[PDB]
């Protein structure tokens, strides 16, 4: 089975450097592009660095640019994560994710299970309006975010991506686009929206989709989240 | 006067049918070329260069005729940009000889181990050092080439100025560069060709040798006669011989003579390269039938 | 003894009973119907990177996926608008003369030379494609391939006969016999419950997928038929043979309707497709050319000027916004 | 090729691109030869050094810089038409023929008239092996060639016999371009790849001369 | 003696067959092309801003 696992989190000095190892086992890790997410102790999802399939592209954050590289070791299906000097602020559970880009493809299906780093002591703006939405199993529910930049292309695709974090589990995505839903998830879900106003139902809400609901925009570099809503039961 | 009379009365009839003919044949080529939808084998990238060097040749042509006729009449720059143009062509000429010389004697007689399955084996590369080392062989005229008007004729012609010592370095250069090298080249290739094919076995070697000697003689026929009278007109120079106005007119009128022969040789240079092949041929018929 | 002519007064009986139907032509019936004019259509992209021959192609249900098949042993499934290539699917054998998209989109299938028809997974939780399914049990080569779900294949071959496949199981559900020759090509009506075949015995056959019987078969055609195409309404189709002509048969009236023959044309037809609405009947040959005819009046109302050798295949998408056309110079072209 | 998962789209196919690419120099020393002939004709056993790999069967041995893939198409058991115009751009053919099956000559005489006179094959060279001589040999002296052939008139004779069949062989070519380079082999003939090797030599010089233009 | 059992049993299928009028059949393939003709883009060229390519 497809399996992502991360190592080298621990406990690190300010200005001091650590390496953060995801060892790919079960799939062509050649043939997948490599993210790095990282979320801070519950404040949400944020992006750091993106490298391509081959190595030939590579995006970094504001944020760590020059501070943190990307490399990737294809003959041994391991991904690295240097990170030269750090603050305060990147301390976070860093997680391994893989993108497949292709006409029609899920580049965001699988996530990685984390590895926990602590430290001693322009861009498409993404909003989720409520943080918190009670709700009791068999009701149906609608969470919806906004946008500064209108997310739908020339191509005709809005570059929306809706993922859902279970308590003390890795984010999983749900649909990836607008609508399309991701493989092995329930028929239940559904998505839809225009330009700016997105919104995700779910009917007959059951005891599994208890979690945080998080809204990403993929149409340009650097990605970004949403603050995240929260499903209370 | 004799040598003047004879150049009014002969250059231009002799350029202009030159001019028709290298037109009508060369622009055919070049377009039976590019009409190519698939890819175009060395061979035919070489032939295609060598095409658009003749026409180019060709083309200055009427302006040079128009010259010995009566005189230049349009100006400097035109005169610059002519004899730029001649020499560049001319060159690229000579090289793009020895270029498809040399890949016939690759193709030939390294034939196992040059072996591809049918691809595209571009050689843009060559064509392109080609004629960058043209343009730096015609760097000078473009520098020094002018229109002087002469006193002692009252005419204009587009004539060097360069320094005695500069014009025999520039004969020199055209005798080595186009004349020595391309034939040195095209000999050895085309001696071991003939001897790979007199050993070979097959139908089609008759034509293969007939065609390989005809090239090199008309190639050496054609061009010879001028480059032997610029080696008697660099001795005569040079004080190996004595300065007389009936060896300066004999020397005119065999300049120009042989100079008509040269050219006619870029006329020829489709009938000999392009007409004799299956391929071609059967690509006229196609694109006629278009 | 006595069999043989029974056979022949049968013969005799079903052509006085077909000779009975036939009242007006086609053409002479559709005389007063204003021409469709000159079809003027302008090449609008160019997919290049095969190497070898392209042998085959198939259009996905989407109209923007195409898949083709190369004699240099690999199978490239292409976006036809940007001209991406989305995939590159590498073959065991070269010898390949035949390639199939499934309806869904989720898989694709190849076969040739080696008597097996390969189908490959697109949609792997691997992100790599993988071969499913090998299918083995004919003793020829495979000629067409065409999918009738997600496990559900019929299949061509030059033993003279087709199958019927259950690829999760692998086995071959049903084979259909009665051909005297090769079987070049099969074409699935509409409704997946019929389905016609040419064979290079110079005839067709209209063959019941669930019955497995050969419910009717056509005849005329002076050699071997090539290609095959079913009419838009599932009540014609079209056949291409070596002969130089296409005709155009009727299953309710079980006849020969119209014949598409010029007097210019000596080369046979390798494909066949018609169009959405039905009115136009493309056909490749091997003149290096691809001809229009306006298939309600046998008039040639265009060509598609283009590749430098023999056109191979022949595609119109499910929209019928495009045409494309394969041919061995290893380019393929679409048409609008 | 605006949008970032649009660039990333091109990015994975500018890198199919490429493997195509060298997938097509590593398969561009190949020589691609297609086996002909009855069988018993020792068409399995031309060259020992096989390195094979029903259907389509592929032998790939490599010699003097120089991979030479043979393909053997028996047991088809179908029309040659419909499948033979997928060897068109075969280097050339490799034909067998048994001189000790006197039953199965005119079986092989009639392959190599419609092999050598099909329209896809009007300029492909052939190779034809004479397999055989021993046998060839020691059957003469017991069994006259003239049941065979009932027109022969030469003596019988071991040279006279081998070069009335390679005659009539050769009689079937009727077409010019096109040469048949035939040789005598035995069993214990382990030299029979250097034979496919200078023949096919001869056949890429000639079809060199064409596109080079010189013929 | 026996493969030609099964041949004449086809014939005898396929000769008893409801047959229509070719004038009706022909009619019909008629009638089909003219209905579903303004849905297609080969048969009229579509507008530039239509088409997708
Ligand atoms: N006495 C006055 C003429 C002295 C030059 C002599 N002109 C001719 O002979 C004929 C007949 C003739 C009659 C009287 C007056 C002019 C001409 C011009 N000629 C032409 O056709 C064109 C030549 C030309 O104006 C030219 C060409 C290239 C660059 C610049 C100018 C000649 O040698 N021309 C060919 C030669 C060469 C030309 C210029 C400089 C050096 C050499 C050459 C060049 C390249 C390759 C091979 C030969």
């Amino acid at each position: 089975d497809v399996q992502l696992v991360e190592s080298g989190g621990g406990l690190v000095q300010p200005g001091g450097s650590r390496k953060l190892s995801c060892s790919a086992s079960g799939f062509a890790f050649s043939s997948f592009g490599m993210h790095w997410v990282r979320q801070a102790p519950e404040k949400g999802l944020e992006w750091v660095a993106y490298i391509s399939s081959g190595s030939g592209t590579i995006y970094y954050a504001d944020t760590v640019k020059g501070r943190f590289t990307i490399s990737r070791d294809d003959p041994k299906n391991t991904l690295f994560l240097q990170m030269t000097s750090l603050r305060s602020e990147d301390t976070a559970m860093y997680y391994c994710v893989r993108s497949i880009y292709y006409y029609g493809s899920s580049p965001f299906d699988f996530w990685g299970q984390g590895t926990t780093l602590t430290v001693s002591s322009s861009d498409i703006v993404m909003t989720q309006a409520t943080s918190s939405v009670p709700v009791t199993p068999g009701e149906s529910v609608s969470i919806s975010c906004r946008s500064s930049k209108s997310l739908l292309h020339s191509n005709g695709n809005t570059y929306l991506y809706w993922f859902l974090q279970r308590p003390g589990q890795s984010p999983q995505l749900l649909i990836y686009r607008m609508s399309n839903l991701a493989s092995g998830v329930p028929d239940r879900f559904s998505g839809s929206g225009s330009g700016t106003a997105f919104t995700l139902t779910i009917s007959r809400l059951e005891a599994e989709d208890v979690g945080v609901y998080y809204c990403m925009q993929h149409l340009e570099y650097p990605l970004t989240f949403g603050a995240g809503t929260k499903l209370e039961l | 006067d004799f040598s003047l009379n004879f150049d009014r009365a002969f250059l231009p009839a002799l350029y202009s049918l030159l001019f028709l003919l290298g037109l009508l044949g060369n622009g055919a080529v070049a377009a039976v070329l590019l009409s190519r939808r698939t890819a175009l084998s060395s061979t035919d990238t070489f032939l295609l260069h060598l095409a658009v060097a003749d026409t180019l040749l060709v083309l200055t042509l009427p302006l040079w005729a128009v010259d010995a006729a009566v005189q230049w009449v349009f100006g400097s720059g035109l005169c610059k940009v002519a004899g730029a143009l001649f020499n560049i062509n001319f060159y690229a000429g000579a090289l793009l000889l020895a270029c498809i010389s040399f890949d016939r004697y690759l193709n030939i007689v390294h034939a196992t181990q040059l072996y591809r399955r049918g691809p595209p084996a571009r050689v843009t590369l060559t064509c392109l050092a080609v004629w960058g080392l043209c343009l730096l062989f015609a760097l000078p005229d473009f520098i020094f080439l002018s229109a002087h008007h002469d006193e002692r004729l009252n005419a204009t012609h587009c004539q060097y100025n360069f320094p005695q010592v500069g014009r025999t370095a520039l004969r020199v250069l055209q005798l080595v560069a186009g004349f020595l090298l391309p034939l040195l080249v095209m000999a050895y290739c085309y001696a071991h060709i003939l001897a790979v094919l007199l050993v070979s076995r097959g139908q089609r070697r008759l034509r293969a040798m007939r065609l390989v000697v005809v090239v090199v003689v008309a190639f050496a026929l054609c061009w010879t006669p001028y480059h032997l009278v610029v080696l008697v007109d660099i001795l005569m120079d040079l004080g190996a011989l004595a300065r007389n106005c009936g060896r300066e007119s004999r020397v005119d009128v065999a300049k120009s003579v042989t100079s008509g022969l040269g050219y006619m040789h870029c006329c020829l240079n489709p009938l000999l390269y392009a007409f004799v092949g299956v391929k071609f041929r059967e690509r006229m018929w196609m694109l006629l039938l278009r | 003894d006595q069999l043989r002519q029974e056979a022949e007064q049968l013969k005799n009986q079903i052509r006085d009973a077909r000779k009975a139907c036939a009242d007006a032509t086609l053409s002479q019936i559709t005389n007063n119907i204003d021409p469709v004019g000159r079809i003027q259509m302008r090449t609008r992209r160019t997919l290049r990177g095969h190497l070898a021959k392209i042998y085959a192609m198939h259009w996905g249900t989407d109209s923007r996926l195409l898949v083709s098949a190369s004699q240099d042993g690999k199978l490239i499934i292409w976006d036809s608008y940007t001209t991406n290539k989305v995939h590159a699917i590498p073959l065991r054998s070269s010898w390949v003369m035949t390639c199939a998209y499934a309806p869904s989109g989720n898989y694709v299938a190849c076969g040739g030379l080696d008597n097996i028809c390969s189908i490959y997974n697109l949609k792997t939780r691997e992100g790599n494609v993988r071969v499913s399914r090998e299918l083995a049990g004919h003793t020829g080569y495979l000629s067409c391939c065409r999918f009738l779900d997600d496990n559900q294949i019929v299949t061509s071959s030059g033993d003279t006969t087709c199958a019927l496949w259950d690829i999760e199981t692998g086995q071959q559900t049903t084979t259909f016999t009665g051909h005297t020759g090769d079987v070049m090509s099969l074409s699935l009506a509409p409704d997946t419950r019929l389905f016609v075949s040419g064979a290079c015995d110079a005839s067709a056959k209209l063959w019941d997928v669930r019955e497995g019987m050969c419910r009717q078969t056509f005849t005329g055609h002076e050699s071997d038929i090539n290609a095959i195409c079913f009419f838009p309404n599932g009540n014609a189709f079209a056949t291409g043979s070596d002969d130089a002509t296409c005709r155009l048969f009727d299953l309710r009236a079980d006849q020969e309707l119209m014949t598409y023959s010029h007097d210019n044309i000596i080369c046979g037809i390798t494909s066949v497709s018609f169009s959405k609405s039905g009115r136009l009947l493309l056909a490749g040959y091997d003149d290096f050319n691809c001809n229009v005819w306006d298939a309600l009046k046998a008039d040639r109302a265009g060509v598609l000027a283009g590749h430098d050798n023999r056109v191979s295949c022949l595609g119109v998408t499910d929209d019928g916004m495009a045409v494309a056309t394969g041919s061995w110079d290893s380019f393929l072209k679409i048409w609008n | 090729t605006l949008s970032a998962e649009e660039r990333a789209a091109l990015e994975r196919s500018k890198a199919i691109e490429k493997n195509l690419k060298e997938d097509g120099i590593s398969a561009a020393k190949d020589v691609k030869l297609l086996l002909l002939g009855a069988d018993n004709s020792g068409k399995s056993t031309i060259v020992k050094q096989m390195k094979i790999i029903t259907g389509i069967v592929e032998t790939h041995f490599t010699f003097k810089n120089l991979h030479f893939r043979l393909f053997d198409v028996g047991g088809q058991r179908s029309e040659r038409k419909k499948w033979i115009h997928c060897f068109e751009d075969v280097t050339a053919i490799i034909f067998c023929v048994d001189l000790s099956d006197y039953n199965r000559m005119h079986e092989s005489l009639m392959l190599f008239d419609s092999i050598c006179n099909n329209k896809f094959f009007i300029d492909t060279s052939i190779i034809l092996f004479l397999n055989k001589k021993d046998l060839f040999g020691e059957k003469i002296k017991k069994s006259p060639l003239t049941i065979c052939f009932p027109e022969y008139t030469g003596p019988n004779t071991y040279e006279d016999a081998a070069a009335y069949i390679q005659a009539q062989f050769e009689s079937k070519n009727r077409s010019p371009n096109k040469e048949i380079y035939c040789h005598m082999t035995c069993a214990t003939d382990t030299n029979n790849a250097q034979v496919i090797f200078d023949a096919v030599t001869d056949i890429i010089i000639a079809n060199n001369l064409r596109g080079c233009g010189l013929y | 003696i026996a493969q030609a059992r099964k041949l004449v049993e086809q014939l005898k299928m396929e000769a008893n067959i409801d047959r229509i009028k070719v004038s009706k059949a022909a009619a019909d393939l008629m009638a089909y092309c003219e209905a579903h003709a303004k849905e297609d883009p080969l048969l009229t060229p579509v507008p530039a801003s239509e088409n997708p390519f």
